[PDB]
């Protein structure tokens, strides 16, 4: 399948630098250009530049000149976008997209990589269970930065699962919760476990939910 | 470099036909037949919908029709559907190896809450902390008031209510986190979360038991 | 006795005066030339200013052609890579691509996806001006000055 | 008595007459400049008329080159269609061929069967003239007028 | 009696003498023009000498481009033979090879094995001179000669 | 085999328009130009124009500018020549010819399409037998316009067959006869049938001949 | 556009060597190496014989040789044969994407007829019509006269005789159609068709019987 897999979210302090990778798959890595966009949450898309994988030739928008570099590793079919001298306004979701010969078609789009510029300490989450058709969940508490990814029984199920947006507590630490509905007959007869990842802190942890 | 002008948002009823315009200069839209229209949903990457001013990618519904006139591109969506409510962006090549995205347009369509009150977990209480979680989902529009009550008195201390957030089913969700020490969790008899959506008030309640 | 001194005095003043009348004309005649010549020279200068513009216009026509060719060459070579005809890792093909891209020149503009468009600086009106060849420096002329004669005062015979 | 009045009347007539000899020369000198300078200006104009033609010749040298490359590129591209290397229905190849045929210009002439011949306007003599670079406007000069002296009447000492 | 022959005799020579001074100026005025215009004309010639060089330089810019495209096309075609995409004995391919070789022009130099390189006559300084377009023939001026007055002799009243 | 097949003969009135098809076979339809010629019967050939099937470039002679159009269908590999504002002088046999890269060679040629411009009406023939080595034939009588194609026993035989040219009656209708010599020993032992087509009227009709 | 100048016709006996010229301008023949020679038989499309001023199509006999000088092409045929009797056309590219044919040249070489008289058919008589068909073939030269005779009297009423038409064997054919009422078919005792060629007269005859 023609796909683009971006790197995980990143947090950097002001003035630092960040590097985002975008692995290509399902097509000829050199047969397209790779275009880099950014979008602040709740705002519109901003075009940054493009790179030729075949030659390595690049174009940057004048706004990003001098701060952005584009490179690629053809052996692994991956592009890299490095932004230096990071600022608060640079906090945004960054996307890689494949562009086709003589087309205005940016297709497919990467899932996005959230970059956060804030002054801040990485902290893994605290997982708590939320026991009771009945609903049950996992409370992710006291972590920073965003985001985290939650599955249930290793992605084995999706029916009823709802991840909620996280809340920024006054202490600068985030919290969310992930809930799922199950028939009340399955209580005590099925092991329900939430699997949560905080890639900035690299906190893979499981938590089973019981009455 | 001027972002292409797009309407801030548009609205329509199901089954209706609507159109979103994207105006620019001759050098970007008029001079080049390389305008594209992309849809994006909340928490989802953009999806291409039209390219080269009319061309439809495989798998895209027939209802999405692109067009161009002068320095103004347009996307007409006939037969409006639930899935069409989304943000939409025009993107055009602006010469000198540069591409410019439009300001975007929020397409919206013209729901009681689903409350779930979870108490502090045993581990959290053992961790010298306590939190009450009030989860709301599947309410439309996205305007809701949340209130916390200790037995029968408004708490208001460290409630941390999130903003409403659009759902994949054109509805909204929210969460509230009343944090408190366990000392006043066993002390007060019970705790209630009241949620008002368009006047209608639904209350959940728990206690240490 | 009638003093004739006035009669002779009437004569010489004419020879001076008419001579002065010649001189005053002659200077003006010089000025009449000098004003006109500068207008001619400047006119010629304007023609030179025209000619140079055409050269620059023609130079743009060169650059556009350089953009027209090399990109179209590159578009072919990449197409040979696209259809799998030649190995995309074929070192000779990549060297050809690099050499072509080095020779693109200014008017060539990358548009995305290995494609370059020619931003023609010499537009249709430029090409029409070059092909018309309607340059004309025009004709030039300078005046000719009539002869001037100095008149002696005619002794009025008081008959 | 000897009437000396004839003498003075003779003298002034000389001073007038000699002065006239200067004036009539000076006007001629003025004219001598003018008719010469017009010959220079027109000569310079002729030089401009040469230069413009050279530009036009060079313009033809450009146009033939446009015919020289593009058709040959098509001759290559069509060959790739003829040799079965790429599908004749390859849309990119077809668009490339359409682009090339749009960039041919006026000098190319379709000889039938997807082939074009360059009807060279800038012939061999044209190229020889361009490569010669033998243009020369040449030198220009103008005359120098000498001083003119007016003579008083020599009072003939009747010895 | 006092001989007045000295008095009037002084007067006429003055009217003569002053006139000569005007002539000496006016003659000079002619030369004053004549020297300057020759400098102007030569200056224009110098500007013309500049313009012609530009054309020659631009001609070199054409020639290099002719070597740039065709050689590259040849280097593409040879690859198609080297990769075996089309038969090396393909008569159409060999015909295109020969035709392209015939159109090489002067700026191309063979380097063996069928490869060519463009010997660029119009170097980087040539390109910058062409692109800058800093031609300016400049302005021209000529003098204006003022009026001259011939002086009569003031009859000295012996008071 | 490299071949061209043109459409049947057409009759039109003055001022009308006609379209003649030319189907290609045995080669790459886009690998040649199609050159269109016309020849009045008994006169010399007249070049009309050419069309590129690949790109669609068309050249018309200055004589035929404004009245002639050239098109094609590459799916069925069939060129089309449309003539408008028909006149008497347009009455001629029109040919399509394949022409090859860097060649003046017009090869192969279509069989020709007879266009006839006149104020007239199409009418099918009347077929009569012509019974008696002995010769036997078929009389095609009172038809319009030309031409008609005759075979014997569906083209099963060609020895002795002689299709004669038609004559234009004083009534303006056409008639010809097709005859064949057969041994007198084959009479009554072999069925002989002439099969005639008048495509403008579209009357395929057979006629068996007996003594 | 001027047609290329060819001879109107040429003649030659079998086995001889003949040549047909085609003269034009420099702009068409002299300036282009795209002169071709095509053969055409009666009732048959043109067939290419020479192209590119010398090139011989496959299957064409070695006898045919093309040449060019100035603005004049020339096709030479050695060892003339029966099949060579035909029209020959020169065609050249005339610049500006235009092709011009020559005026053509009829090549002819240097025979008693074959009469066949058919009476009116039975069906045609029942169709209230009658026609007598006189068919002539294989006569050389192509000069012939035909007469009809009711019993022994010249009819001349609606004879409808065609011009001689060249055959595939370098001979000529013709046909006459004497139309008449069936009433004046039975009454007359006999009907004869006489054909004169080179003095020799051959008569066929039929009767109602």
């Amino acid at each position: 399948q023609v796909q683009l897999v971006q790197s995980g979210a990143e947090l950097k302090k002001p003035g630092a630098s960040v590097k985002v990778s975008c692995k290509a798959s399902g097509y000829t890595f050199t047969g397209n250009y790779i275009h880099w966009m950014r979008q602040v949450p709740g705002q519109g898309l901003e075009w940054m530049g493009w790179i030729n994988p075949r030659t390595g030739d690049t174009h940057h928008a004048q706004k990003f000149q001098g701060r952005v570099d584009m490179t690629r590793d053809t052996s692994i079919n991956t592009a890299y976008l490095e932004l230096t001298r990071l600022e608060s306004d640079d906090t945004a979701l960054y996307y890689c997209a494949r562009c086709v010969f003589a087309t205005s078609q940016f297709d497919p789009w990467g899932q996005g990589t959230l970059v956060t510029v804030s002054s801040a300490s990485t902290k893994g989450p605290s997982v708590f269970p939320l026991a009771p058709t009945a609903a049950l969940g996992c409370l992710v508490k006291d972590y920073f930065p965003e985001p985290v990814t939650v599955s249930w029984n290793s992605g084995a199920l999706t029916s009823g699962v709802h991840t909620f947006p996280a809340v920024l507590q006054s202490s600068g630490l985030y919290s969310l919760s992930s809930v799922v509905t199950v028939p009340s007959s399955s209580l005590g007869t099925q092991t329900y476990i939430c699997n949560v990842n905080h890639k900035p802190s690299n906190t893979k942890v499981d938590k089973r939910v019981e009455p | 470099q001027s972002a292409l002008t797009q309407p801030a948002s548009v609205s329509g009823s199901p089954g209706q036909s609507i159109t979103i315009s994207c105006t620019g200069t001759n050098s970007d839209i008029g001079s080049h037949n390389l305008v594209s229209w992309y849809q994006q949903h909340p928490g989802k990457a953009p999806k291409v919908m039209i390219y080269d001013d009319s061309k439809r990618p495989s798998g895209v519904s027939n209802r999405f029709s692109g067009s161009k006139s002068g320095s103004t591109a347009s996307l007409t969506i006939s037969g409006l559907q639930s899935e069409d409510e989304a943000d939409y962006y025009c993107c055009s090549y602006a010469g000198s190896s540069n591409w410019v995205f439009g300001g975007g347009t929020k397409l919206t369509l013209l729901a009681a809450p689903s409350v779930t009150l979870f108490p502090p977990s045993s581990e959290e209480l053992q961790a010298n902390k306590a939190t009450l979680v009030c989860l709301i989902s599947d309410f439309y529009p996205g305007a809701v008031t949340v209130a916390w009550k200790a037995d029968s008195s408004p708490v208001k201390a460290g409630v941390e209510t999130t903003t409403p957030s659009k759902q994949s089913n054109n509805k909204y969700a929210a969460s509230s986190y009343l944090s408190l020490t366990p000392e006043q969790w066993k002390s007060h008899r019970s705790y209630s979360c009241q949620v008002t959506h368009e006047g209608s008030t639904v209350e959940k309640t728990v206690a240490p038991t | 006795g009638y003093t004739s001194h006035g009669a002779h005095g009437v004569a010489v003043a004419a020879d001076l005066k008419s001579t002065q009348e010649a001189i005053n004309k002659i200077t003006k005649n010089l000025n009449s030339l000098s004003e006109l010549e500068v207008k001619n020279l400047q006119r010629l200068s304007g023609a030179m200013d025209e000619i140079h513009n055409e050269i620059l216009e023609l130079d743009e026509k060169v650059d556009d052609l350089r953009a027209d060719t090399i990109s179209s060459q590159i578009e072919l070579a990449v197409l040979l890579s696209n259809e799998g005809i030649i190995n995309s890792e074929d070192e000779h093909l990549l060297a050809l691509e690099r050499k072509l891209k080095k020779m693109l020149g200014p008017s060539a503009v990358d548009i995305g996806n290995g494609c370059f468009e020619t931003k023609h600086k010499c537009n249709q009106t430029c090409l029409d001006r070059i092909a018309a060849g309607t340059f004309n420096a025009g004709e030039f002329s300078l005046p000719t000055f009539d002869s001037l004669n100095i008149t002696a005062a005619s002794l009025n015979d008081d008959g």
